[PDB]
RNA sequence: GAUUAAUAGGGACAGUCGGGGGCGUCAGUAUUCAAUUGUCAGAGGUGAAAUUCUUGGAUUUAUUGAAGACUAACAACUGCGAAAGCAUUCGCCAAGGAUGUUUUCAUUAAUCAGGAACGUAAACUAUUAGGGAUCGGACGGCGUUUAUUUUUGACCCGUUCGGCACCUUACGAUAGGAGUAUGGU
């Protein structure tokens, strides 16, 4: 009921392309490692091309695509690789059951150095707490200035959405960490399938 | 010594520092027509009798 | 003179403070001004350059500029 | 325009990153910014108040407004790229078919 | 052929194939995935989507356009600005069960500031 | 008051290293590492997370760590974790990724 | 033992004193697929020939 | 009759600079509400549900209008203000900092009793002696680009003040708890 199987087989007439922009500092990391990237997207059947002069990288499909989901794949890959995650986790993201999800957090917090006090607590004492939120969600975060990176499935992006919105709004990441193992452990045990689990939070 | 080691190697961030200056000095400034003078020939000022 | 400019200055913000009235940053620098301009006024009088019972709270600014 | 035709155009511009320079911010001062949106009002302005708004949709196809802006501002500060991205018309005041099926 | 414009508002919680002529205006025809499968909880799967642009291809075929540009969505006001597993999904079984695919444009309203 | 809390945020670090996070790349490559899929991964980390229980409990040493080499190895692997470290701290100084403050 | 390390002498005395091959250059580096301002240079050039 | 003119002060002028403040004005979306049209069985949550809204047509699609809010991306190991705090365009109003001056008065200074103006939270924590960044002036000048050629601005680099921070150096410093018993209450 949620498998998606993998797609067998010229679905594209308008030869579809994609850009994005980046800086230097991204061109020097994206050219030593851009082989990687256009060896899985050519198996996926998409060109792609990365410009060092301009700083741009352009996905282009080709006249052997057939997987028209593939195209945008390649959009949100080129974006979080232009949004400096690592290379591998894109390719990752270029799987067929991933998503990715961006959280502005800079609009939540008015004060500055409670915005920071707030975005170090969500990051945690030597990255426990983030590495343990990834654990209990399945899923990938980076704290990433004024905007946190997030890929996954869809259930784990709606929670860790979630936990991202209550520890910008104070409640503390700890708690939250907290009401992830109890509402993990009554999924669990399945007698307990459908009732309000507010009564043991 | 330590003291010694460390006031070295800032004296040799200090001079590669100086000699850089003086090398985009000479790159971008007039003086490119010119012949690098030697140090052995800088040491000395000015003689006079 | 020094003061003559500073008691122009105080003019000048008191004129815009009167016709805003809003503003909070504008009376802050008013009272600094204020401020200054009697430290200095004092010191003139102490050397004696004008009379001692020259104020100026308001009126003086009324009539040096009417 | 000269048809009565009340329109807002909406033009971006990116700064230029100047060939030979190792500073990695090309930052422009805020009074640079604002001359520079000036000079590009002026520019807009000056070449669309002077057309029709065929002339003007003759214009904006192969993009002659962002180089004109490109070509003019580029002393006071180099600009990347100049878009017009968004050309909105409010009101149309006139019905005359004979101008419509003079375009068609 | 005749390009029709198919929305794809593909949220976390359902999915919508609709597909409009090019104005937006008339619509052809319109399949949710909560139309299809039974559970709420399911309701938005890459089944319901799959089920979903299948009976939609096969309505619009019937009417002959076998050409679409495609506008995918997802809620944008507060929401998560991605679209989900029924936009994927659907557009797979779409252009896999036919439907020459024109241009495809990710139509999310983004706001500027919103709260 | 809680524990078990308390042992998932400090065991974390081994369990995602070792296998369970398949979206994160690392917990991926380490789930078809070759160490993780050999014969007796969880108990191996069994061992690992009990010696980290411990060190909670009292203990200042360790079990697992080794205590003599020819400090030509020792000082050959604290320079290259230092160089590591302060390589990841300013890779992510560029690009502006924030990350745990630890000293 | 005692014989020249040319690469090396050659990159010291860098340090100190500072139609038919380009096609297949263009081939080579046409699956990268950097655009490589060398490479838009290099595709300039083969379009002055 | 009246000193140096201070590497302590204030003032003037000029070119500037700023997401400093106040007033009006301009837009941008989005949200809510409403109308019109296409609608045709769910839509909406949630781990799962439910309450609710739903042939008088919800959600959705397209076009408008009104209201109220905020100003995404740009957005920084930046900028501003005394703090709290300050990011749409433009206009006005005053103020303010830094720099430069072939500009003045010459202790006017520093500090704070008293006093005066500004106002749901927390939850892992005389130099250092240079260097590389950074922004604001100012001076310079091998050259690229504006430049149809002088302006002028952009890029490079050098000199000199000033400041927000980094690292290195210190020049130094200094500031009962848990178990286990016994007997009472």
């Amino acid at each position: 009921k949620w498998k998606i199987e993998p797609f067998l087989p010229g679905p594209f007439l308008e030869e579809s392309s994609f850009m994005t922009l980046f800086p230097k500092y991204r061109e020097r990391y994206l050219k030593d490692c851009w082989p990687l990237v256009t060896k899985a997207l050519e198996k996926h059947g998409i060109a792609a091309t990365l410009d060092i002069v301009e700083g741009s990288m352009t996905v282009k499909t080709t006249r052997k695509t057939y997987d028209p989901a593939a195209i945008l794949k390649a959009r949100d890959l080129i974006k979080l690789l232009a949004r400096s995650v690592p290379a591998p986790q894109a390719l990752k993201i270029l799987e067929d059951g991933m998503a990715c999800d961006i959280i502005k957090i800079r609009s939540m917090v008015r004060n500055k150095e409670r915005f920071v006090k707030r975005r170090q607590r969500l990051l945690g004492q030597n990255g426990t707490t983030l590495k343990a939120l990834e654990l209990l969600t399945q899923t990938y975060i980076l704290v990433h200035g004024n905007t946190v990176s997030v890929m996954g499935g869809y259930k784990g992006l709606k929670e860790v959405r979630r936990v991202v919105e209550d520890t910008m709004n104070n409640i503390h990441p700890i708690y939250l960490i907290k009401e992830l193992m109890i509402k993990r452990e009554l999924a669990k045990d399945p007698a307990l399938a459908h009732e309000d689990w507010s009564r043991y939070l | 010594p330590k003291v010694v080691k460390k006031a070295t190697e800032i004296k040799r961030e200090e001079l590669a520092a100086i000699k850089r200056r003086e090398e985009n000095e000479r790159k971008h400034s007039n003086k490119k027509y010119e012949k690098r003078k030697s140090e052995r020939e800088k040491a000395v000022l000015v003689k006079q009798q | 003179e020094d003061l003559y400019f500073l008691i122009k200055k105080a003019v000048a913000v008191r004129k815009h403070l009167e016709r805003n009235r809003k503003d909070k940053d504008s009376k802050f620098r008013l009272i600094l001004i204020e401020s200054r301009i009697h430290r200095l006024a004092r010191y003139y009088k102490t050397v004696g350059v004008l009379p001692p019972t020259w104020k100026y709270e308001s009126s003086t600014a009324s009539t040096l500029v009417a | 325009t000269t048809d009565h035709y009340l329109l807002r155009l909406f033009a971006i511009a990116f700064t230029k990153r100047r060939p030979n320079q190792i500073k990695k911010t090309t930052y422009a001062q805020s009074s640079q910014i604002r001359a520079i949106r000036r000079k590009m009002v002026e520019i807009i302005q000056r070449e669309a108040a002077s057309c029709t708004l065929h002339q003007l949709v003759s214009k904006l196809i192969p993009e002659v407004i962002g180089r004109e802006i490109e070509k003019a501002t580029q002393g006071i500060y180099p600009l990347q790229n100049v878009h017009i991205r968004k050309v909105k018309l409010l009101k149309q005041p006139k019905f005359d078919l004979g101008a419509l099926m003079a375009l068609h | 052929l005749v390009f029709g414009v198919a929305r794809i508002f593909a949220s976390f919680n359902d999915t919508f194939v609709h597909v409009t002529d090019l104005s937006g205006r008339e619509t052809i025809c319109r399949v949710t995935g909560g139309m299809k499968v039974k559970a709420d909880r399911d309701e938005s799967s890459p089944y319901a989507a799959m089920l979903a642009a299948q009976d939609v291809a096969a309505r619009c075929k019937e009417l002959g356009i076998t050409a679409l540009h495609i506008k995918i969505r997802a809620t944008g006001g507060n929401g998560t600005k991605t679209p989900g597993p029924g936009a994927q999904s659907a557009l797979r079984a779409l252009a896999r069960s036919g439907m020459k695919i024109g241009r495809i444009e990710d139509v999310t309203p983004t706001p500027s500031d919103s709260t | 008051n809680d524990l078990a809390l308390q042992r998932l945020i400090a065991e974390s670090h081994i369990l995602s290293e070792a296998g369970a996070n398949p979206s994160h790349w690392q917990s991926s490559h380490a789930a078809t590492t070759g160490t993780n899929t050999r014969a007796f991964a969880t108990g191996r980390i069994a061992k690992k997370t009990t010696d980290m229980r411990i060190q909670a409990l009292g203990a200042k040493e360790s079990i697992l760590t080794q205590q003599k080499m020819p400090m030509n190895m020792r000082k050959g692997i604290v320079k290259h974790q230092e160089e590591k470290e302060k390589k990841r701290r300013q890779e992510a100084r560029e690009n502006g990724i924030v990350l745990e403050r630890e000293v | 033992i005692g014989n020249l390390d040319l690469r090396s002498e050659k990159q010291r005395q860098a340090e100190r004193d500072l139609n038919t091959a380009l096609k297949k250059y263009l081939r080579k580096q046409r699956k990268k697929n950097i655009i490589d301002e060398k490479r838009l240079k290099a595709e300039e050039l083969y379009r002055q020939m």
